[PDB]
């Protein structure tokens, strides 16, 4: 019952590690509930973590907090915005004092829009809103506890999330416009994910829609809760096998850049067709600067047709068809790229990620219940180059 | 029909996004399973954490406003 729980230098150290042989850049969440009689945060404790860091040479950026909308309800303590945003200050003045060269911090991480959150979020950003280099809030669409897979493949459910956005967004433009906004922590489903739903195939309609939408919207960069643990949401279970959307992050992380471009259905939009559409990543080997990469979720029960317009609509495609693989249907934990399961070759190697290119000129087709990447090469896009 | 016809606007980006934006976090809770340190150590998991670099990983969650460093523990 009690959550208290103490933590290592050994546990920092390997958490430093994992993020550094990874080619990730650690971010830190300090304890806000470390109070002083005064009702202000004691960094007696975030201080031996800090000097420790410093002392070993670890880059690391700070968040702290988790939720403090929700601190009156599971600790008992109401901390208003303004006094955490007084508590980020001091926080602050640490990191400068300290020998990390430009350690940055990220905050308040509050949940998702409702109207006492935003309230607060708006507090925080007026008193801390200088000292923080991206705002962060959490957002999950559904209840873990009593999702269903209709849900996850539902656009009504799908859509909510819009809505969540542009609260956030309407709050830090009116108090701190253009400071960059991030998800800080976001999944399908809250309470640990839905049990043989947020592990499955199905889970990626809301992962990419998710994305594609924070992309279009102004959100800077999306944190995935989780990479890995025990929650249903993990895209990697703790046998370390990856589940569907570590796949689909991963084609992800390889065909989608950095520029964000748009793309729409022409006519009557039921919104079970939905695309998205920005330049392919330069990093990738295969292709070059002015392709795009567009990608599309069929929330249809049956098989749609995309046709690009002109003058795309005769240049070579690249497909990467994500497709569930086995008798669980949406619910398989196991998923095929172009017809072919993916599988680690071994503890070391990823697969080969092969795109089927296409006839030139031929409509995209996208299966029921599917979703894929489509890289038009040679698009020769000057935004883009 | 089941062919739909797409628009496209390539004139210019309407947001620029990070390199890292899409990115993973580890929940707080688990710091506290006694496999931590062997756990975050497994070969295969690097391997798998390394294809989505890069990326920022954020370690955090409920716990994080549960958990005390001890300098001195082991």
């Amino acid at each position: 019952k009690f959550k208290n729980s103490t933590y290592s230098r050994s546990s920092v150290d390997v958490l430093y590690t994992f993020a550094k042989c990874s080619g990730l850049d650690l971010i830190f969440g300090l304890n806000a509930l470390l109070r002083t009689s005064d009702g202000q945060w004691n960094s007696s404790n975030a201080q031996l973590l800090l000097d420790y860091c410093a002392s070993k040479g670890y880059n690391i950026d700070w968040e702290l907090g988790n939720e403090p909308n929700s601190f009156r309800k599971k600790a008992g303590i109401f901390i208003n915005g303004s006094q955490l945003g007084k508590d980020f200050i001091h926080l602050h003045k640490l990191l400068r004092k300290s020998t990390f060269k430009n350690a940055k911090l990220y905050g308040p991480d509050v949940g998702q829009p409702r109207g006492k959150t935003a309230k607060m979020l708006k507090s925080f950003l007026k008193a801390g809103g200088e000292v923080i280099d991206a705002v962060t809030w959490h957002h999950y669409y559904l209840n873990g506890r009593t999702a269903t897979l209709e849900d996850f493949l539902n656009p009504d459910v799908l859509d909510t999330f819009i809505s969540q956005v542009q609260k956030v967004l309407q709050v830090v433009e009116s108090t701190r416009p253009g400071k960059k906004v991030w998800l800080g922590e976001t999944s399908s489903a809250y309470g640990g994910g839905a049990p043989g739903l947020s592990d499955t195939f199905a889970a990626g309609f809301m992962w990419l829609d998710k994305l594609g939408l924070s992309a279009r919207m102004g959100i800077e960069v999306v944190m995935r809760q989780v990479f890995f643990g025990a929650g249903n949401y993990h895209l990697v279970d703790e046998n370390f096998d990856p589940l569907p959307d570590y796949w689909l992050s991963l084609l992800f992380k390889k065909l989608v850049g950095t520029k964000v471009l748009m793309a729409s259905v022409q006519g009557q939009d039921r919104r079970k067709l939905r695309v998205y559409l920005h330049c392919t990543n330069t990093d990738n080997p295969r292709y070059k600067e002015g392709d795009l990469t567009l990608y599309a979720i069929n929330l249809h029960n049956v098989t749609k047709y995309l046709r690009l317009p002109y003058p795309f609509s005769n240049k070579q495609v690249d497909q990467y068809l994500l497709r569930p693989h086995g008798p669980d249907g949406l619910l398989s934990k196991s998923v095929q790229l172009n017809g072919q399961t993916l599988k680690m070759v071994d503890d070391q190697t990823l697969p080969p990620l092969k795109p089927k290119p296409l006839r030139p000129g031929s409509s995209l087709g996208l299966p029921a219940f599917s979703y894929a990447f489509f890289v038009i090469r040679n698009a020769k896009v000057p935004a883009c180059i | 029909q089941d062919v739909v016809d797409l628009d496209f606007f390539t004139q210019e980006p309407l947001h620029l996004v990070s390199p890292s934006f899409l990115s993973v976090t580890i929940d707080a809770n688990l710091a506290t399973d006694p496999r931590f340190l062997i756990l975050l150590g497994s070969p295969k998991l690097r391997t798998l954490a390394r294809g989505l670099s890069p990326a920022y990983l954020r370690f955090g969650g409920t716990k994080t406003d549960f958990l005390i460093f001890d300098p001195k523990k082991e």
